[PDB]
């Protein structure tokens, strides 16, 4: 196929995010967009993401095409991306993927395809207690806020339509708040819920506070948090984590 | 359980850095008029003061007063944590010793930390009964800029004041200090009953009135051979007093 | 004795920095033609030219052809005293070496050094002599880039053109390369007398792409299986060559 | 007598000044003005000052009164001057000098009378090949500037009616140029000549500038070199220091 992004800057940081959880993923460009799904080892993190046509410039695919690509040399390609630079991804006729990157000059990278695993679909359409929308940018800060308290452990606690994450400390504990009072909060719904995720696994997925503009935060008592960083033309990238012991 | 909500991190942390000669352990008490504590120093020259009467404690639950010991560093640390100054102090009693919590509206944070402390009978304020027969207010900055005088020359402060005017005087080794304190320069106030005298350790007044320092509206007292009065308050509240012994 | 004055500390600096692999020394040729440093990697590989056409300096003085091997350490030490971009270079001979001296004509400032040297025969510009049959100018910044892209995979550099387009080629493992260079995006300027094809070190190719950085006019020159040659100039006239060996 | 200056902290750093070079002075009050004058142990460095009646808010001066004090008691207490802090020199009855500040709140220090040595006055009139003058705080950064060079000796140099100040270093020497060409000089008088004095008590007299605003520099070959610091209303603090070996 064909495919073209004209702010590449933002659209490599989907994969400088998705690099922090798995190795190998696998393209998976359909008609409607490009469908992008894994698993970290530990199967604690569950990634679904969309990215819909109408976010792509330029979107030419005729039949469904799975492309399996190592994580870590595409992004380091995507690294060398400026502010100008536009990208295109393409399969010549070995099935291999082209990155073309064009701003100051053109040029070309290609991957040799490789086997790309199957993963089985945990419940997508599963109900939560507490669902909240946020600006991205806000809630990035307040995850990388509370990384430097000194925990591995994260706690989600919905109280009232507000949202409290704490995290431990040699001494005590610090804890946000965010709601629809404090600005913190642009929606809150449902009702009450407190589950501890781990911290490593929220704070990796911060990486997309460039790319996304809000996300939304789901989860319930002893269920998986759902974090939703939403993308223009109607995009997103789920991050599934499930609670602690 | 005692629960008490101080309107300030920053004055609440300000007070005990004002404790002089610390220990690194003092005893809060927990009275229903004011939470406390109450130092006097081993050669028994000065006392030291920390008060917050009730009027300035919010949601203030006292069931039975109550004084419990503390290291005084683990109550800075916490403290330490408040960013802006519309912090917030909750003290609240633990079977094991207190529960700080440092709240913010602004950004709606919160710190905790359990304080390890050994409670115990609770002390009371028996603080010198005398009548100041003079007082003055002044800017603690003012002060201290006379601690640093006196750090130059004196070995004993001879202070006294007549209809309107207030002096420091020492004498060493042939040098001489002598400043002058009147109304509207430094003092914001001053009022006097009768001419009063009296001399105070050098050492220890220069140690107090550099501290004086964290207050705009720092209150002196003293009379005739009596015990000097010093009070340090805060905009919310909070109150250092010290009480120096004269030299006779 | 030999003198010369060059009018950029800074550009003078820059050039230094690019002599790869240094050896912390080198034999400054003093020519009628030219001040020039010449050095030639072990393996041949790679030339090196520091070159100063005497067009560019001022108030030179030669009597006779003179080459001082010196501590290009020493060299730098000077050279950094510069704090403006209109800052100056003199290099005066001595009995023990040189005596480099900067001046800035701004701050009035002068800095003296006399760098111990060891005088000898001079050397010789013996560049390969052959017809550059593709050659573009390009600023530094996007050779650096494309020597970050060839970090990234490829063993060998296959460069070629055509009518109007330069194309650098690399494979490695499966993965593969190519950029292409065009005329306003972003070479300058683009010379071809033949279509052209050559293959250079990737390793040596992108330690020189990187030095090239220090200029936006960077000239880039080679032809079927020979050398490739790189100049790198300054805005005060100094200028680097490298010579880099093909593979064949 | 009874004195008083109103810019106590410029006054203040002629004093700093001194305490570079000598511990005890003699303020020498004369109907025309305050006099001080000492020298160094090393007799290196000779002072003369002259601080005009008309220097004072307040000079009342009947006879000539001179007063012996330790500098560094001085200084200390002249240290604790605001930059709205006026200063009053007094002589009691039994001939104590009484330093009275006055600006926040009055305060006054006492100093008891010491014995003041006599100096005696080398040379003033001496005739000097080289003269220039520049401007107190140029100088002063110029040579603030020379010392940082890491240098014990500093060799003065005019030719072309052009001063070029000089000192060693590990490497080699770095010299700054003054003329009225840089703007470095005001003027510039005489002929040529050169000597190198002692670095450290040429620095020593760098506090001066605040009080001084030009300086007026003469020298010679293998004669001392002469930096008056001239102060308002016709005063000067001249500083004499002997060439090298």
């Amino acid at each position: 196929m064909r495919v073209k992004v004209i702010d590449a800057d933002a659209f490599s940081y989907i994969f400088r995010t998705l690099e922090e959880f798995i190795d190998e993923i696998t393209l998976d460009f359909t008609s409607d967009g490009l469908k992008i799904r894994g698993i970290d080892p530990s199967r604690v993190t569950f990634i679904d993401i969309l990215i819909p046509a109408g976010y792509f410039e330029e979107y030419n695919v005729e039949k469904e095409e799975k492309v399996g690509v190592k994580l870590e040399d595409f992004t380091d390609v995507l690294k060398t991306v400026t502010k100008n630079d536009s990208l295109y991804l393409e399969t010549d006729e070995n099935q291999n993927i082209k990155v073309t990157l064009d701003g100051v000059y053109e040029r070309t990278f290609t991957f040799p395809s490789i086997v790309a695993s199957e993963i089985e679909t945990p419940n997508l359409n599963l109900e939560f207690p507490f669902k909240a929308k946020a600006l991205t940018v806000t809630f990035t800060d307040i995850i990388d806020e509370i990384e430097d308290i000194g925990g591995d452990s994260i706690t989600f606690k919905a109280e009232g339509g507000k949202l409290y994450l704490s995290a431990n400390s040699d001494m005590g504990s610090s804890t946000i708040e965010l709601s629809t009072e404090n600005g913190g909060l642009l929606e809150s719904e449902g009702g009450d819920a407190e589950s501890v995720y781990g911290l490593e696994y929220v704070v990796n997925t911060s990486k997309m506070r460039k790319p996304s503009d809000t996300v939304e935060i789901a989860f319930g008592s002893q269920i998986p948090l759902k974090l939703r960083y939403n993308l223009p033309q109607g995009g997103y990238a789920d991050f599934y984590i499930a609670p602690r012991a | 359980m005692i629960k008490a909500t101080y309107s300030s991190a920053k004055d609440f942390y300000s007070l005990l850095s004002g404790l002089l000669k610390v220990t690194d352990e003092i005893i809060l008490n927990f009275t229903e008029d004011s939470i406390f504590s109450r130092y006097l120093t081993d050669d028994k020259v000065l006392m030291v003061i920390f008060k917050i009467p009730k009027e300035y404690l919010e949601d203030y639950t006292i069931d039975k007063p109550l004084g419990i010991k503390i290291n005084i560093n683990d109550l800075k640390k916490i403290l330490g944590k408040a960013k802006s100054k519309s912090a917030t102090v909750t003290l609240e009693e633990t079977e094991a010793g207190l529960k700080v919590t440092v709240r913010d509206e602004k950004t709606g944070t919160r710190s905790n930390i359990y304080i390890k402390g050994e409670k115990t009978s609770i002390d009371q304020l028996t603080e010198p009964k005398v009548n100041l027969s003079v007082t003055f207010t002044t800017d603690g900055d003012v002060l201290k800029d006379i601690a640093r005088d006196l750090s130059l020359v004196g070995e004993e402060v001879e202070i006294s004041a007549d209809e309107n005017t207030v002096t420091l005087s020492t004498e060493e080794a042939g040098r001489t200090y002598k400043s002058l304190l009147k109304q509207d320069k430094p003092l914001k106030s001053l009022n006097v009953e009768s001419p009063s005298k009296a001399v105070y350790s050098i050492e220890v007044l220069k140690d107090v009135f550099k501290v004086t320092s964290i207050s705009q509206n720092v209150t002196v007292g003293f009379g005739n051979n009596i015990p000097m009065k010093i009070e340090v308050p805060t905009d919310s509240g909070g109150q250092l007093i010290f009480w120096i012994a004269p030299r006779l």
